[PDB]
């Protein structure tokens, strides 16, 4: 029969997925409200557009909840200890690319703000890069949703 | 003006806060008189207010798409009565209350003939707001809606491509870009939409023991990686007909690649020569604008997979602030309870203002914004003009 | 008394809001319908004899949500009353 | 007042419509009704001798249920009778108390404020429009009853309730009706919501004439 | 409880179908038809894709819900 | 329509100086029309209007100090929405007294 | 079975649950303390207006003492091993959730209270930032009541 | 029969692969966009030629999701420990290649944008420089490849 402790692993997966995510929200929204209050003296107008970045790094911890919610709905007492693994896999897939993902937005969206308060036109290309930085988070959903549902 | 709002309903779909969010649209726009001419310093308020009319739809879709996913501050409505039915699993199955005391979560099948009755005709069957294997269905669903509509708005941005390129007279850019790239897109990501409907219209509770996963044979599909243990084949001939779509994909790269900057460089530097024509600038373009055509393709469709999470954030938060606020002046035993309820929906009408319509309707809006912008306009629309800014007495203010 | 007219505002607007969705959720509850049956306060002893000893428990909640909506009715009234003094 | 106005074509065809539907009301909707049935199982001993069930106009017959017989053990089994017809039976006798209070309106407007009524036509094109909205609710109302009430006959009836209780199936089993639910009122209901659309089919020209229409 | 699938779809389908196809045709010859038009084709569109995929997805399920005891005693009485 | 771009054109116009200023003044109503600077080699301010743009600013100065003093005050600023287009004879002489 | 041990993973998970949130609102504190008294020497009349940050930290901790009473109230001799598992997975997601929503909301408290001494149209803005950050700690919550009451 | 711990290092290997390819194109995103940001204050024209960096930097978390994938799809419970070793390694030597490539082409990308602005010559050697950076992940990727699919 299949171990005891099958289940912390799995239950590792689901925590690790949303912890992980919500430290690369926190850091991205940190970095990036404070470019905005910088902002803000010399550029008031700018600071309703200027807070996309918050919302792309939110993404993140909204893809460690799915992540995490989809893991818990799958638990189970007599969880095998591979699919614990395929959960703990994808928990920590999800959650540290979300943390890279967090790091780039937060960086990216500091110096762009800053930067778009000095040139409007830097706008567009700021948001391509936080594009960029958010879809890694999103490649780690894309592993963590196979992992999981395999 | 349509796909905008009906894609943030998708991601905000609650039909009481979309009720509130038309109120508020309705509100403003009735008042938009006294608004207009009271202006002020306000930024949220007159930026919401120039907006108005964006939100009186956005707030109407999420109303229908709070009612498809048949939900209501986290609970469903029941209007057309529920198709799954639990006495079966007692006239028919074996249950008896002994089983009932016996297993706390317990279960249910399709199986024995009785217990479903189709398809609730309106959105998702009720029962799922108190099953507690809810999101074993609702996460498959919502992942299948997103693929399938975000599949189906890039193919619409990708035909609107055409009636820029008919238009403007770019011959080249038709046969060896919109056509393969729409047939690059149908091939890989279209047959996808058409799996998700073909599995739905095909497969079973019968067949429920044996029933494959899409993405390992979507996935075994581009590795060209058939398995001959484990999960069974979709369909026959599936082998065949995945082989050639795959091999039209493989074979619409080069040929989005390579023949345009080729007959450039014929017609404009073998011909007038038998402004300037540069076959390496021009190879490194159309290379460039290929590799980006397909990575923007796979990023892209999973992209849309921000439908689902969104919805499921939405979901899940609207549940605990039902269930951790209201829940607990509905759930106590003495009649104080109404005042209790009184103080506590003054909480829940502030927090769900605060993170529901606010928040999230807040990230629902800009992601679809972002979605309109790259992954939609990445297929049609170049947007490199100007704004028509005239002399036209703006002085009033 | 007196208060701002936003503050008078925003007590009537929540007023209403809650006024309807309360009284909603006691006519739903009334109706022994069965997706709110996790918020009743039933105890693990009331599922012996039929569905009658947990009616009359949705009942009393259904009259909670009913005392609730009269009372934001009531707060809607006076906020009403402090909107026609501003 | 304007007491004499109820002799008239139009007065007499209110009162007509205000007995009407209620007495369907007290036909309908004050409606409680009963069932009963035996059972003598293969064991004697285990026989179900006496079934009693109730119900109410409403017919939302599925959430009610009897202790049949198993004929096993003597332990019985939950039956719950067959389907819901709210849609029939709700519904005609709503659209009876929307017809009961229009026409007791019409008649407080036509014994005191007739000549209000008559001003401008503007109350004969109420009257009018009241009417035509009225034909098509006693219309359907009415066709839908009297499938529900066929509905109801099938759904209450003991000897279908027998043939879906697979006792009989069993050998050795024997089971026979006791008392089927009384029909004439029920009858009397749908002869009603028939009388009723035919008047308000009829009222058009009454009403057309004052008008100005006819 | 049997929602048979041939009702559904034929009223949604002629539903959507009509406000999509022959709405455009009765907006009047005006400067905002083009535009409302296009609201209502690509109403249709969205709404009835949306619908279709809910009902589809329920359309031969492979499962059954999974209930607490509590709600399947109370669910057994309440529902047909 | 809202379908794509409407269709657009340059045109340009020899004017005579004494009816460029009545002409502008009629498109400014029309306002379907966007001028473009045919002498951006030499700076705003060293150009020939400048002066009269420079008067109209000591006029707006003029009339900014009596609005705020109206603010200062209680008596109400009209909201009318008078919108004439303002004629080229030298109206301004009399509004500058 | 259910070894003797089971309960220590159910109650580091309340303890978790408490002290990481609890650290996370004290940073949430400190930092939005900090910038208030910083600020307060110039507009002594934004203090009011600039404690919502510490509200906000405040209410962080909430999350963790909710999840913390939950699994302390759910705790027993006889908890089995993987509802305790269950619950140390519930105490780590809505501690370090919490915590990381701590670290946002004290890092954009500091910065957007300094701003809004300085330009007070950035008020409004800190606000939804803030609720950004704090949205972390109620996911945080969302998986951990999920994971303690599956 | 096979170990039930077998699979620990193959969802270790997708995990790696996604995290380690994430973490470097984070990186690499991070730094090239904020050179970009300072670029776009003196030279906005030069934005969208200067995004390129972030492209590369991208790329190498699609060679990081295509290895997951890889891996994640190979993965079984009776995987064989010679697989998951096998996977494992397929998984580091993408995550951690692909990571150093990204740092390559943060720094490169970096240097190369801020000198591009002040010196257009710069543009096709930082091109070249960053085509070294980045096949350092397509090199990770064929060796993650030809373990995977061994």
């Amino acid at each position: 029969n299949n171990p005891e402790y099958s289940s912390f692993f799995g239950v590792m997966g689901a925590s690790s997925a949303m912890v992980f995510s919500a430290m690369g929200a926190a850091y991205g929204t940190a970095k990036s409200g404070t470019g905005i209050a910088a902002m803000s003296v010399m550029r008031p107008e700018l600071i309703m557009k200027s807070i996309i970045p918050v919302v792309m790094a939110g993404i993140i911890a909204i893809y460690g909840l799915v992540v995490a919610v989809l893991i818990a709905n799958s638990l189970t007492d007599g969880i095998t200890l591979y699919r614990s693994f395929l959960q703990l896999g994808a928990g920590l897939s999800v959650g540290l690319s979300g943390l890279a993902a967090g790091f780039a937005i937060g960086i990216v969206g500091d110096a762009g703000v800053r930067g778009t308060a000095q040139q409007p036109r830097l706008f567009v290309g700021m948001i391509l890069i936080l594009i960029f930085a958010e879809v890694l988070g999103l490649y780690g959903l894309i592993v963590a949703l196979i992992l999981s549902t395999k | 003006v349509i796909t905008f709002p009906f894609l943030f309903a998708v991601m905000f779909g609650d039909f009481g806060h979309g009720i509130l969010m038309t109120l508020f649209a309705v509100w403003m726009v009735l008042r938009e008189s006294r608004i207009l001419s009271q202006k002020n310093e306000n930024e949220m308020f007159s930026m919401v207010f120039s907006g108005r009319y964006i939100i009186l739809l956005m707030g109407l879709f999420s109303i229908y798409t709070g009612l498809i996913y048949n939900d209501c501050f986290s609970k469903s409505l029941n209007i057309f009565g529920s198709s799954w039915s639990v006495r079966p699993m007692f006239t028919i199955g074996n249950w008896t209350e002994e089983t009932l005391l016996g297993s706390s979560v317990l279960q249910l099948n399709p199986a024995i003939p009785g217990v479903f009755g189709g398809p609730y005709p309106f959105g998702i069957d009720p029962i799922w707001n108190i099953a507690t294997n809810k999101l074993t269905f609702l996460n498959s669903f919502k992942m299948k809606m997103s693929v399938i509509l975000g599949i189906i708005h890039m193919l619409f941005g990708v035909s609107l491509s055409l009636f820029n390129h008919i238009y403007f007279k770019k011959p080249l850019n038709i046969y060896f870009g919109f056509i393969p790239e729409i047939i690059f897109m149908s091939s890989l990501f279209g047959y996808l939409v058409i799996l998700i409907f073909y599995k739905w219209t095909a497969y079973d509770a019968h067949s429920s023991r044996n029933a494959p996963s899409l993405l390992i044979h979507f996935i075994n599909m581009f590795l060209f990686s058939y398995p001959e243990s484990g999960n069974a084949m979709l369909y026959s001939g599936q082998k065949g007909i995945q082989c050639f779509l795959i091999v039209v994909a493989m074979l619409c790269v080069p040929w989005m690649l390579l023949f345009k900057p080729l007959i450039l460089r014929h017609q404009y530097l073998r011909k007038k020569h038998l402004e300037v024509f540069d076959f390496g600038d021009t190879m490194v373009h159309q290379a460039i604008h290929t590799i980006e055509y397909c990575l923007g393709c796979i990023s892209n469709t999973a992209s849309y997979l921000r439908l689902w999470a969104l919805s499921l954030a939405h979901a899940q938060l609207s549940e605990v602030l039902w269930t951790m606020v209201i829940h607990i002046g509905l759930h106590v035993r003495s009649l104080a309870g109404g005042l209790g309820l009184f103080f506590i929906f003054a909480a829940f009408a502030t927090l769900t203002v605060a993170i529901l319509l606010i928040m999230e309707g807040l990230s629902a809006f800009l992601h679809a914004l972002r979605l309109h912008w790259v992954e939609f306009q990445n297929k049609f629309y170049t947007g490199t003009g100007f704004k028509f800014l005239p002399f036209s007495f703006e002085h009033i203010r | 008394l007196c208060c701002g007219p936003k503050l008078a505002a925003c007590g009537i607007v929540l007023s209403a809001w809650g006024v309807i969705m309360l009284i909603m959720l006691g006519i739903f509850f009334n109706v022994h319908s069965a997706v709110l049956i996790e918020d009743v306060p039933f105890t693990e002893k009331d599922f012996e004899n039929g569905p009658q000893n947990i009616y009359n428990l949705y009942e009393q909640v259904s009259y909670n949500c009913f005392i609730a909506a009269g009372l934001y009715l009531l707060l809607g009234g006076f906020s009403f009353c402090q909107v026609r003094l501003n | 007042g304007q007491f004499r106005v109820v002799k008239e074509p139009l007065g007499f065809v209110k009162v007509l419509q205000w007995v009407f539907a209620i007495f369907a009301f007290a036909t309908c909707g004050s409606y409680t009704g009963e069932l009963r049935l035996s059972v003598e199982c293969a064991n004697k001993t285990e026989s179900a001798l006496n079934i009693e069930v109730e119900f109410e106009y409403p017919f939302r017959l599925h959430q009610v249920y009897f202790d049949a017989p198993s004929c096993v053990k003597g332990g019985t089994t939950k039956i719950f009778l067959v389907g819901d017809y709210s849609s029939s039976a709700e519904f005609f006798v709503t659209v009876a108390v929307f017809a009961f209070l229009y026409s007791m309106g019409a008649l407080a407007t036509y014994i005191f404020l007739q000549n209000k009524y008559r001003e401008n036509n503007k109350g004969p094109m109420m009257d009018f429009l009241a009417t035509a909205v009225f034909a098509f609710m006693w219309l359907v109302s009415s066709s839908a009853w009297a499938k529900g009430l066929s509905d109801v006959k099938m759904a209450t009836d003991p000897e279908n309730i027998i043939k879906e209780m697979p006792m009989c199936r069993q050998t050795g089993n024997t089971c026979k009706e006791l008392r089927d639910p009384v029909t004439s009122g029920l009858n009397t209901s749908v002869v009603f919501g028939f009388l009723n659309l035919v008047l308000w089919v009829g009222n058009l020209w009454f009403v057309f004439k004052e008008t100005g229409w006819a | 409880t049997a929602h048979s699938f041939a009702l559904p779809v034929i009223i949604f389908t002629t539903f959507w179908g009509l406000i999509g196809i022959a709405g455009p045709w009765f907006v009047p010859k005006g400067p905002n038809r083009g535009v409302i038009i296009t609201m209502l084709v690509a109403t249709a569109v969205c709404c009835y894709l949306f619908w279709l995929i809910a009902i589809l997805a329920q359309l031969n399920p492979l499962f059954g819900p999974q209930l607490k005891n509590e709600t399947i005693w109370y669910v057994r009485f309440l529902w047909e | 329509e809202l379908f794509r771009s409407e269709e657009m054109t340059l045109a340009q116009l020899f004017l005579q100086s004494e009816a460029a200023y009545c002409c502008v003044s009629e498109l400014e109503e029309l306002g379907k029309v966007q001028f473009r600077d045919l002498n951006p080699d030499v700076n705003v301010f060293q150009r020939k209007f400048v002066n009269e743009v420079r008067r109209c600013e000591e006029m707006d100065r003029k009339l900014r100090f009596v609005e705020k003093e109206i603010r200062k005050a209680n008596i109400p600023i009209m909201d009318t929405g008078e919108n004439p287009e303002v004629p080229f004879p030298r109206d301004m002489i009399d509004l500058e007294a």
